[PDB]
């Protein structure tokens, strides 16, 4: 409880700012092919 | 005989809680062990032949 003699109200917890992704889905199809730089429909 | 001491096996150290912190229990459970002994002795082989 972090409560021996003196106390701090959760000021202490190191809110941290590091971010992450779960080995998320590899994308393999979208980029393989080539583009026909078109101008219209 | 020849007696040697075999060190006793491992005993776990307790996971104390958060309430315990700040009390005599914080120190946790005692880990206590007693050396054990192994004993060696001898037997005999003997033979006689007689010219």
């Amino acid at each position: 409880s972090s409560s021996v003699e003196v106390s701090s109200e959760s000021y202490e917890t190191i809110f941290s700012q590091r971010i992450i992704r779960d080995l998320q889905k590899e994308l393999v199809v979208g980029a393989l092919f080539e583009e026909l730089p078109m101008s219209s429909k | 005989i020849l007696t040697m001491l075999v060190e006793p096996d491992a005993g776990k150290a307790t996971w104390v809680a958060a309430s315990t912190y700040g009390t005599d229990t914080t120190t946790g459970e005692e880990v206590k062990g007693a050396l054990k002994e192994i004993h060696f002795s001898t037997y005999k082989l003997a033979a006689k032949s007689f010219i």
